[PDB]
RNA sequence: AGCGUGUGCCUACCCUACGCCGGCAGGCGCGGGUAACCCGUUGAACCCCAUUCGUGAUGGGGAUCGGGGAUUGCAAUUAUUCCCCAUGAACGAGGAAUUCCCAGUAAGUGCGGGUCAUAAGCUUGCGUUGAUUAAGUCCCUGCCCUUUGUACACACCGCCCG
């Protein structure tokens, strides 16, 4: 009944981790017409996790000093990703929205201790919901990143690396940080 | 035998009429589809999308709306629409289906019923906004 | 020599509101607004060491604090001195300068030339 | 919109060597005394279209646009377009083109320094002629 | 010196207003009429009405 | 290093625009200047007549967007 | 959109609709308003929708300069501001170091007020669009309380030994 933009449907997107089940949103009762939603999710700890999370998304998208406030122009920017996404794949493009999210953020983090110039780190765990706070970081700077000084626009950007970070290629800017945030952090363990 | 109640966001006032009619649904006397954000169509149309246009067949909308900007002028149509067929339902059909809409238009989103009381905060001496200061300097 | 496509000649005969013409913004309003009580009086003085002046010889300095006095073609060849806030300093006028104000040949200050910092 | 053959891709007006493969209103301005905002007006007034880049332009159509260059007042280019308005000498309204651009200013601002002027000799020294600040700025470049 | 000492055209500008307890020209209020200074509007405030509310 | 780029058609690249941008799910004005070599108002004008032509699928117009696509 | 301001003891000094003439900055009349009565439905800017441009010191960026034109003033030269051509530099996201901030917040984006004959890159308020991260600690910088060492107390910027 509730398609995103009136055309992708939400019944058949399966998460696979259970690590992050109850973290990603729409499946079941998240599924919104748009990313808009305007809600006040940051008026407690652990609210945002009941937020759907191609608004999560979109929020990060705007992260630039010069696109603060322009959320109508990342939700077209998102829905134009939307798109290319299906083109180059062929399937519903929300599956490989939280594909991607699960491959992206890291399992294992460094905490820093040392003294003013001194390095010497930890290997701890990482949370799950920094994960999915992680995994969105990654995507959205690689696509930005990667389009900066580019005749490729930020649709095309983000879509070939919300692909690329689902099938784990070495090419995307996002597993291409989290394997290193993880190899600097065996390093120590 | 008409509605008339107010949808609200930040500083906009959307006022709706609802008489009992065919379903003309009117904003400032042009139809929702022209409404201009048209990538916001979908947030104008979510209380017809939802509980279907057979339980708007028998009224006509006329939506007024000032204040505001546009993303806030949108979000108070959309309220007022809602309160505005509850209220209907409620002074000339039972309380029995404003339940099952309101159950449905609040399993949704609960921005269709009840305003966001959020406004801006005052400007202080000391920095350029509410929260912000300016940057100090030393020695 | 001329100045808009008309010689100097033309210039020493050329009307009050004729001339206003030629000139550009600032002088032309300034002509419009017109020449005040205490500049009419220049004029009168520079006439009148002219046509006391010898016929070889350019007349004698004369002492002026009027720095926004415009060059009139016919204040052409005078010997004025434009103060400066300290000295009265010797101004000869040419023809090439009939647009500009009397104020800008009196440098109002030392051209700097520096020295050794101290602390800084 | 098939591919062109007659490309001339270096087009030598006014002893400029402008470009051939930018946009007709674009490649003009690579010429001094020309911008943005006169080569679109020489265009408009030379009646050609402006969706063409400069390599398929008939020959007629170059000499026809650089001569209402060389004269724009038959061609009712008004006055407020040109580069010298009012000379100071002639009094004559003209459009001054690169090859006699730097062959004017000179001439004016020694024009300034003859007469020995606030600003001629503030040209001469190198330092700010509008009535800037000079304390804080322009250091770039000075010792 | 009668053509002169109050010669010079005081119809507008910095120095031809002045504070009416003061007589002096700096941090001047003219706004709703006041016309004081900065620091004897301060003094004068509450005789006047303006209050502090926030 | 520098983008060298052609402004006008020419003879050799304009077989490789007509059989396999046919051939590609996924044409957009800034896939085709980086794979033919061209800038993007070739990208962006050449490809509006293949709408015409009735070889390409219009998916999307948008001011700084344009996504095209095959036919079947 | 929202907060506002508007003919003034001395005191000159305004908010301006509308018609005509001007590319424009402006110029003429002609009305309203001591104001919830008029400017004013305050027909703001980002935002949104179409065309062009195509990763290059480019049409990004606008400094610095040469000519004109117009207002303000008694006076505009060491450019008061404003308008039109033309010129088109640095700058490719910034070392050591450092600032501010927890929700309609940061940031973007304009608008009023003060200054104001002329005039905001400042400040003081107002809206509009609108997030990421945190819901914790004493590691740093500091404040504080309790025990406690002091040969310190114009008080560690102390007192003092060669
Ligand atoms: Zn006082």
């Amino acid at each position: 009944d509730i398609k995103l933009f009136g055309k992708w449907s939400t019944d058949d997107v399966q998460i696979n981790d259970i690590s992050l089940q109850d973290y990603i949103a729409v499946k079941e009762k998240y599924a919104k017409y748009l990313p808009h939603s305007a809600g006040r999710y940051a008026a407690k700890r652990f609210r945002k996790a009941q937020c759907p999370i191609v608004e999560r998304l979109t929020n990060s998208m705007m992260m630039h000093g010069r696109n603060n406030g322009k959320k109508l122009m990342t939700v077209r920017i998102v829905k134009h990703a939307f798109e290319i996404i299906h083109l180059l794949t062929g399937e519903n493009p929300l599956q490989v929205l939280v594909n991607a999210i699960i491959n992206s953020g890291p399992r294992e983090d460094s905490t820093r201790i040392g003294r003013a110039g001194t390095v010497r780190r930890q290997a701890v765990d990482v949370s799950p919901l920094r994960r999915v706070n992680q995994a969105i970081w990654l995507l959205c700077t690689g696509a930005r990143e990667a389009a900066f000084r580019n005749i490729k626009t930020i649709a095309e950007c983000l879509a070939d690396e919300l692909i690329n970070a689902a099938k784990g290629s070495s090419n995307s800017y996002a597993i291409k940080k989290k394997d290193e945030l993880e190899r600097v952090a065996k390093s120590n363990r | 035998q008409s509605v008339q109640v107010f949808g609200r966001k930040k500083t906009a006032t959307a006022v709706a009429h609802c008489k009992r009619g065919n379903g003309l649904i009117k904003v400032n006397g042009r139809p929702l589809e022209m409404i201009e954000p048209r990538t916001l169509q979908y947030k104008l149309l979510e209380p017809v999308l939802l509980l279907g246009k057979e339980r708007f067949a028998g009224v006509d909308i006329r939506v007024r709306v000032k204040g505001g900007g546009h993303v806030a002028q949108i979000y108070a149509i959309r309220q007022s629409i809602s309160k505005a067929l509850v209220a209907y339902y409620q002074k000339y059909v039972d309380e029995a289906s404003k339940k099952e809409i309101k159950d449905i238009l609040i399993q949704y989103d609960r921005t269709l019923l009840v305003a966001d009381p959020r406004r801006c905060e005052s400007k202080k001496f000391g920095g350029p906004g509410a929260r912000a200061r300016y940057q100090k300097s030393y020695r | 020599f001329t100045y808009r496509g008309v010689d100097l000649d033309q210039l020493l005969d050329m009307s009050y509101e004729q001339l206003m013409q030629l000139y550009s913004a600032r002088q032309r309003r300034r002509l419009n607004r017109g020449l005040r009580r205490k500049q009419h009086s220049l004029l009168k003085r520079l006439r009148k060491a002219k046509k006391e002046a010898p016929p070889m010889e350019k007349p004698e300095v004369v002492k002026t604090h009027l720095r926004d006095m415009i060059i009139l073609p016919e204040m052409v060849g005078s010997m004025v001195g434009v103060y400066n806030g300290k000295t009265f300093n010797q101004v000869e006028i040419k023809p090439e300068m009939i647009g500009h104000y009397l104020g800008e040949f009196s440098i109002t200050y030392k051209p700097v030339k520096h020295g050794r910092p101290g602390i800084g | 919109l098939v591919i062109p053959e007659k490309f001339q891709h270096i087009l030598r007006v006014l002893n400029t060597n402008i470009d051939g493969r930018r946009k007709i209103a674009f490649a003009i301005t690579a010429i001094k005394g020309v911008g943005r905002r006169y080569a679109h007006v020489v265009l408009r007034k030379a009646d050609i279209d402006l969706t063409k880049r400069a390599g398929e332009l008939t020959e007629d159509e170059v000499e026809r646009v650089i001569t209402i260059m060389q004269n724009p007042r038959q061609y009712k280019i008004p006055d407020w377009f040109l580069n010298r308005q009012k000379d100071v000498k002639d009094g004559k309204y003209s459009q001054v083109l690169a090859n006699g651009l730097d062959n004017k200013l000179r001439e004016d601002l020694e024009r300034l320094k003859k007469i020995r002027a606030h600003r001629g000799l503030r040209h001469f020294w190198g330092l700010r002629v509008r009535g800037q600040h000079t304390k804080t700025t322009g250091r770039r470049g000075r010792t | 010196h009668q053509q002169l000492y109050w010669s010079h055209p005081r119809k507008f500008g910095q120095g031809s207003r002045s504070c009416r307890v003061c007589s002096n020209r700096h941090g001047l209020i003219r706004k709703y009429g006041l016309n004081m200074c900065r620091q004897c509007f301060r003094q004068y405030a509450k005789d006047i009405g303006f209050i502090k509310l926030d | 290093d520098k983008l060298n780029n052609l402004v006008l058609f020419d003879k050799a690249t304009y077989d490789k625009l007509c059989k396999e941008v046919p051939n590609y799910k996924l044409i957009t004005p800034a896939v085709v200047s980086e794979r033919l070599k061209i800038r993007g108002s070739l990208a962006r004008a050449a490809l509006q007549e293949l709408l015409s032509k009735g070889l390409i699928k219009l998916v999307s117009k948008h001011r700084a967007q344009v996504i095209y696509t095959r036919n079947t």
